[PDB]
RNA sequence: GUGGGAGAGGGUGGUGGAAUUCCCGGAGUAGCGGUGAAAUGCGCAGAUACCGGGAGGAACGCCGAUGGCGAAGGCAGCCACCUGGUCCACCCGUGACGCUGAGGCGCGAAAGCGUGGGGAGCAAACCGGAUUAGAUACCCGGGUAGUCCACGCCCUAAACG
RNA sequence: CCGAGGGUAGGGCCCGUGACUGGGGCGAAGUCGUAACAAGGUAGCUGUACCGGAAGGUGCGGCUGGA
RNA sequence: CGCGGGGUGGAGCAGCCUGGUAGCUCGUCGGGCUCAUAACCCGAAGGUCGUCGGUUCAAAUCCGGCCCCCGCAACCA
RNA sequence: GUGGUUCGUGGAGCCAUGGGGGAAUCUGGGCGGACCACCGCCUAAGGCUAAGUACUCCGGGUGACCGAUAGCGCACCAGUA
RNA sequence: CGAGCUAGCCCUGGCCAGGGUGAAGCUGGGGUGAGACCCAGUGGAGGCCCGAACCGGUGGGGGAUGCAAACCCCUCGGAUG
RNA sequence: CGAAUGCCGGCAUGAGUAACGAUAAAGAGGGUGAGAAUCCCUCUCGCCGUAAGCCCAAGGGUUCCUACGCAAUGGUCGUCAGCGUAGGGUUAGGCGGGACCUAAGGUGAAGCCGAAAGGCGUAGCCGAAGGGCAGCCGGUUAAUAUUCCGGCCCUUCCCGCAGGUGCGAUGGGGGGACGCUCUAGGCUAGGGGGACCGGAGCCAUGGACGAGCCCGGCCAGAAGCGCAGGGUGGGAGGUAGGCAAAUCCGCCUCCCAACAAGCUCUGCGUGGUGGGGAAGCCCGUACGGGUGACAACCCCCCGAAGCCAGGGAGCCAAGAAAAGCCUCUAAGCACAACCUGCGGGAACCCGUACCGCAAACCGACACAGGUGGGCGGGUGCAAGAGCACUCAGGCGCGCGGGAGAACCCUCGCCAAGGAACUCUGCAAGUUGGCCCCGUAACUUCGGGAGAAGGGGUGCUCCCUGGGGUGAUGAGCCCCGGGGAGCCGCAGUGAACAGGCUCUGGCGACUGUUUACCAAAAACACAGCUCUCUGCGAACUCGUAAGAGGAGGUAUAGGGAGCGACGCUUGCCCGGUGCCGGAAGGUCAAGGGGAGGGGUGCAAGCCCCGAACCGAAGCCCCGGUGAACGGCGGCCGUAACUAUAACGGUCCUAAGGUAGCGAAAUUCCUUGUCGGGUAAGUUCCGACCUGCACGAAAAGCGUAACGACCGGAGCGCUGUCUCGGCGAGG
RNA sequence: UCGAUGUCGGCUCGUCGCAUCCUGGGGCUGAAGAAGGUCCCAAGGGUUGGGCUGUUCGCCCAUUAAAGCGGCACGCGAGCU
């Protein structure tokens, strides 16, 4: 989808939005399974560690089920399809059998009125999770966990997906959504399909404070600033760095890696 | 123009008020001193109900 | 109408083997590539040649034809779903309901453009090596768009019988 | 009231002109190369795309007006 | 005016700083191939080294004086 | 690897130690400025211990100390206005 | 010792007169094999417009032991973000 | 002590000078007094009036009221006062806050961390104009009142009887409970009208004894009705979820509802009853009292941003929590308990005066400044909180009087010319609201547009078309149309209310910034690109624990640059950086000890110490330019000259492509041509010899947008020729 | 003169020098006349308005009897810009 504007404003003409047609007549959302005071704020105690932060509207968070062998077994329907300001992916609200209610990310086909279920057997299609072994080799699926309980944690993001390589002991090669090829335990869950509301990396912000809705403030380059607080700054019309790319603090930034080098997690990467 | 002394009876005893001295060891020592020298009245007159 | 037949006609979903390039392991040395001839290039940091494993993209050998199909552009491994034209027989129905067709409308190779994806091989531009008086070329070694998919544009041709 | 015309204001079409610039035509014997016609010494022509003093080269698909 | 760089056969460049020995590409001349010209092949010629001085036995080469040439600075007022 | 002592790596001991290695109970151990022999001196890895010493919020005495711009910032309801 | 000024953010309340312009979306009609599309009517979008409050502080003039250690007069920017 | 812009105190000078704090404005009569421009009174005049009037909050803390008073305080005076002395004054179960709840955030048992101090910290607690909660209208005081008094109406606790039921928790669930913009229906506050009801009174100066003028025609009010409107399904079985248990909730499955029909629940009318009640006139105030009064206390109309509220529609950026309240069950207990009706009893702490857009607060001042919320009437101008006048109400701003010079400030007008002024039309003027005609290039189809340029606007009479509220009518109130006619120089007759255009530069744009000399071409901005980051992420803060990132997960997050959009972004990897290289060379501690030394009679003890084994890093081998950066010099050549497509040669890592170019880059420079001018060191268009452009420190363009900066024209003018007169301070 | 002598140009106001641009007097002239050239006396008075530049100065446009050169802190900011 993608909503379109006529230009009858700079801006709202270039200026795109989202399709919330794929939302279920829902909206107001749904309390008990979610929402939770949401502790909004761009700094931890007393400074500010990530900069340009705050501002932009206020937010309620929809606590997800990001687990499933909490339910091993039991079938739920899926009710409603809403909005997520909290996330990328749009999310499914689900009643069990059991009676009990709860959201999940919503996978790009899972319909409303569509059955979902979780376990080692569960049936594969959109919407059922099972441990990573007992998917079949090459289907996609979403909401991959890392290690057996800790909850899911890869391919959560719009649209995303990774794909089912191989397998090679109590392990089972994956390809995530950045290319990396990581082996993760048999005993991760991974609910089935790829995350859907895939359109979204299309939206075009459009103006200046659609950037300030989504609580982000404004971003000033080092080359504005002055020699005493970034290392491109000063002296007189603009100038080009005039070293090797540096961030505030001062490290390069074209192209010096990052990832610590001897971590224990090396030896079960193979990818970039 | 608007100037730099904005009352506030709440923030005087809350900011320079005597609990708010005791609360710190560097305030505990600001009452020292002012006790030592002599000073009539430890921390600000702050007032009312 | 009825009853049948051929076919790379079109779209969608899935799938198979060959081969190339890359990665990994084994094994293995003093050269491999390439050309009219060479060099550039690759190779004792373990190449080429051989075996085993994996990844991935694109095109379908033999059948294959001087063949078939489509209005044209064009269409080729295999499977299924949707769908267009067409031919024969039977001479049952309608009953002149026909032909062509300014404009319109739709389709339209390749290259090209927009957005996102994909990227093995190839390959404009581009960089080297040779060739020549000079080579912005023909030959060689590299290589980016593009070539591939989805959507939307572009409307060209020795779009030729 | 209308009203020739005069005034003011903004359009439309057409003609003349302009430093400078784009390509074109024409002009016996100036310069640079060899693109085409013979298999033209890289078969050629073509649509498009890029590149090059110049003819032109190359990529992609096409064409017999070549084999 | 000041800083440093440079004048070499016809053209463009080496040659010095560690003084004795001028080298390369083109061009020019003679000869070949071609019907002829170019290409290509075979041979040959050409340099008071910007000038006036001395430095040493000996100066393109070291050192000062001028003749042009090129580049850099001419800031605070 | 450092600190302490006069000792700033010095021929650098002794005394404390953060890190690694890691003993013995008198024929046992440390020390006398690297180290070794001799000759000597002490007896580590538990603790307590007056007096002699410092100070002057406070009381008292004395002044070749000041005399209200001096002397405490304040002789006076001053850490006040 | 200070964020009772100023800067940013966090929690929670408030304020923005009145006029303009008129997006989508619907509704009917037209169009077609189904469309795209085109009409009106409706609708009320927007870091949209005029313009107070309010938030500013553009240009000039005054003031310059000032009313004022930043002020006053005329003018001007935005004003559902 | 004579000096130190010395320190403290005192007193001179300028000097009876500058000032006396908004140009809203004063005059008079009568008081009191030792003394009046300045205090009290009356009359006239002026000023504010979306306040310069009322009502809260904050802050202030006696400033409030009254008697007695002027030394000082008051910019003068002062009999007055916000000043001096004294006395009086603030009354709450229902208003605000607390014996209630939670937010950010504080604190913090458990726990974790840190040399000490101290840092972190789920429970809990603290924490508020947010949630919760029961008083409305009048009367009284010199000063207090939703507090005291009167009328009416409520809330809790505690203890009873009456009677219903399984009651029952800090525990389960429900609810509380939510954004922005635009809105419907019915109401109220508020306001206009009245031939109608009620009133003291008034006929002025030429007319009027008249449906004449002037004044006023309400407030609160329990249940019930009535009118609006919000909430809400009712059954029965099954149950494996809601961390114990539930009959509750949730989820299945059948039934009757789909309606607000019915339950409740607010709002608003009416309501027993209670209260208020003008002008004028009489009085004595510093003010209030009395009469008008048995006051009347009615009918239409307009009408909210407020009320019914959890109303509805739409949209994306997706919009607190906890308690009260309902329900459910657990331990316990069912002679308890709890629910409902009637009683009586109990109902505490603090705040209450006064100032409050200002002389009582922040600015050292009785300071032309700064200060959050509610009410803010009428008439007219299209509307409105705008503007002019003006109710209520409050002011004339605490030095006056004369004078009528220069000059200054603020304002008004001007012959003829009109930008000649000047760095610049700086300034000031022209223009101006509504309605109707009518509008170009260009363009991203929106715009450009209020383009440009025009005509209308008052009053009178006639005819006439819609609504709205009333019944389908009169009235009242809104919007229209046609036709005649009247007066001025002039009809948004006053006040508020764009000058216009053409053309370049820069930035896409609305925004932001040097509080107190810079608002811009600078910052930001959507968007593009590069690079990091597999999640105990990267990055940042922190010694740590820990937190932010993020209760996010590559369509995500950190960093860098560029900066809408369109067309594009060429070559150089030699140096620097970064990325990739289980080979080499070096490379520290450590391992190793060939070998040598010092002492001992010696075993031994203690030193040095070569091979060799040794990381990261550098070196080396490759890559990488939307990484740091860089992107040539000299000669010759065409059949007039001329220039050079063409050639030679030198060096480089490679030798600036496109596009632009005397530029926001051009030194020589007022380059040289062309354009505007009578004249043009600027400006616009060209050429290219680019001192010293050029492609993401982007290149060249771009509609729209601008308190940006340059050039021109039209209009208009005191800017000027060139001044003159008048006004007030 | 740095315990401060405000600095280019313009504007307002001037004032002085003569090495005179104009007007008056005069000699030589290759001075027929008219008009010039050059020089001597002479400073009493006069010495225009615009276009461009911050400009001084200059170049132009239209004139004029002429469109004079210089000084006074490159006259004059407790006079202005
Ligand atoms: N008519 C020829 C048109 O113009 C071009 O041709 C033009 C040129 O290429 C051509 O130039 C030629 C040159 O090619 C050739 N190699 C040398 C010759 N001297 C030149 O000649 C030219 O100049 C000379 C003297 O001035 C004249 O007398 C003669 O007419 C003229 N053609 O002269 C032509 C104009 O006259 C295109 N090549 C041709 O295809 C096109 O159709
Ligand atoms: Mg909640
Ligand atoms: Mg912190
Ligand atoms: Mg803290
Ligand atoms: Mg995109
Ligand atoms: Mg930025
Ligand atoms: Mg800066
Ligand atoms: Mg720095
Ligand atoms: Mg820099
Ligand atoms: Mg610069
Ligand atoms: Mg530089
Ligand atoms: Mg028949
Ligand atoms: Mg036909
Ligand atoms: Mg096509
Ligand atoms: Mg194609
Ligand atoms: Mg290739
Ligand atoms: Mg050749
Ligand atoms: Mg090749
Ligand atoms: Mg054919
Ligand atoms: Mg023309
Ligand atoms: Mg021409
Ligand atoms: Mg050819
Ligand atoms: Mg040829
Ligand atoms: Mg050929
Ligand atoms: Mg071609
Ligand atoms: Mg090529
Ligand atoms: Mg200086
Ligand atoms: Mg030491
Ligand atoms: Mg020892
Ligand atoms: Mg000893
Ligand atoms: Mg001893
Ligand atoms: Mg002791
Ligand atoms: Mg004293
Ligand atoms: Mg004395
Ligand atoms: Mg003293
Ligand atoms: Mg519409
Ligand atoms: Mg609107
Ligand atoms: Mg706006
Ligand atoms: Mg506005
Ligand atoms: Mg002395
Ligand atoms: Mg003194
Ligand atoms: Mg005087
Ligand atoms: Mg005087
Ligand atoms: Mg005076
Ligand atoms: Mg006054
Ligand atoms: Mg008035
Ligand atoms: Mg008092
Ligand atoms: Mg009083
Ligand atoms: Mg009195
Ligand atoms: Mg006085
Ligand atoms: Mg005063
Ligand atoms: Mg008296
Ligand atoms: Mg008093
Ligand atoms: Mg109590
Ligand atoms: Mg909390
Ligand atoms: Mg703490
Ligand atoms: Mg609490
Ligand atoms: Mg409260
Ligand atoms: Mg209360
Ligand atoms: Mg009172
Ligand atoms: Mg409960
Ligand atoms: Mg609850
Ligand atoms: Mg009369
Ligand atoms: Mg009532
Ligand atoms: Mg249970
Ligand atoms: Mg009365
Ligand atoms: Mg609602
Ligand atoms: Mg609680
Ligand atoms: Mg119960
Ligand atoms: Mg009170
Ligand atoms: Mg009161
Ligand atoms: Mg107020
Ligand atoms: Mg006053
Ligand atoms: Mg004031
Ligand atoms: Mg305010
Ligand atoms: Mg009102
Ligand atoms: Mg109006
Ligand atoms: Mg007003
Ligand atoms: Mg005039
Ligand atoms: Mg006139
Ligand atoms: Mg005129
Ligand atoms: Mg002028
Ligand atoms: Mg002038
Ligand atoms: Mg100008
Ligand atoms: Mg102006
Ligand atoms: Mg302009
Ligand atoms: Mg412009
Ligand atoms: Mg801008
Ligand atoms: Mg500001
Ligand atoms: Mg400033
Ligand atoms: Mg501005
Ligand atoms: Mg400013
Ligand atoms: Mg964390
Ligand atoms: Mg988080
Ligand atoms: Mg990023
Ligand atoms: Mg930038
Ligand atoms: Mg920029
Ligand atoms: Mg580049
Ligand atoms: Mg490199
Ligand atoms: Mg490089
Ligand atoms: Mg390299
Ligand atoms: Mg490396
Ligand atoms: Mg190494
Ligand atoms: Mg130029
Ligand atoms: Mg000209
Ligand atoms: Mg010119
Ligand atoms: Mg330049
Ligand atoms: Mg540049
Ligand atoms: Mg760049
Ligand atoms: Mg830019
Ligand atoms: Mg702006
Ligand atoms: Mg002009
Ligand atoms: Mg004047
Ligand atoms: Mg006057
Ligand atoms: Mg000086
Ligand atoms: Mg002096
Ligand atoms: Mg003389
Ligand atoms: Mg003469
Ligand atoms: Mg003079
Ligand atoms: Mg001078
Ligand atoms: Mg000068
Ligand atoms: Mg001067
Ligand atoms: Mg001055
Ligand atoms: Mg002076």
């Amino acid at each position: 989808a993608v909503k379109k504007f006529k230009p009858y404003t700079p801006s709202r003409r270039f200026m795109t939005v989202a399709d919330f047609s794929e939302i279920t007549k829902t909206e107001p959302e749904k309390s008990l399974v979610k929402p939770l005071k949401k502790t909004g704020g761009r700094n931890n105690q007393g400074r500010i560690t990530v900069r340009f932060r705050g501002g932009g509207h206020k937010r309620l968070y929809r606590i997800i089920d990001f687990k499933r062998w909490d339910k091993v077994g039991i079938p739920a329907k899926v009710a409603a399809i809403e909005y997520d300001p909290n996330r990328s992916a749009r999310i499914a609200l689900l009643h069990y059998v059991d009676g009990e209610k709860r959201y999940i990310i919503a996978p790009d086909g899972l319909q409303v009125g569509q059955q979902v279920v979780a376990g080692p057997d569960a049936p594969i299609q959109v919407g059922n999770a099972l441990p990573l072994r007992f998917i079949p080799v090459g289907t996609v699926v979403h909401a991959v966990e890392l290690e057996p309980k800790k909850g899911a944690k890869l391919a959560r993001a719009a649209g995303t997906s990774a794909q089912i390589q191989g397998r090679e002991g109590d392990y089972v090669i994956l390809r995530l959504p950045s290319g990396e090829l990581r082996k993760v335990h048999g005993e991760c869950y991974a609910t089935v399909g790829a995350v859907g509301n895939a359109d979204h990396k299309n939206i075009v912000l459009g103006k200046a404070g659609r950037s300030r809705w989504l609580g982000r403030r404004p971003h000033v380059r080092g080359a504005a600033m002055n020699p005493v607080d970034h290392p491109h700054g000063g002296g007189e019309g603009r100038a080009p760095r005039g070293r090797p790319p540096a961030s505030p603090w001062g490290w390069q930034t074209k192209g010096l890696k990052t990832r610590k080098r001897r971590k224990p997690s090396s030896r079960f990467i193979i990818a970039r | 123009m608007k100037r730099t002394w904005q009352p506030n009876r709440r923030k005087r005893a809350k900011t320079h008020g005597f609990r708010a001295r005791m609360r710190t060891p560097g305030g505990r020592k600001v009452l020292k001193r002012r006790r030592q020298k002599g000073r009539w009245r430890l921390t600000p007159a702050v007032r009312k109900r």
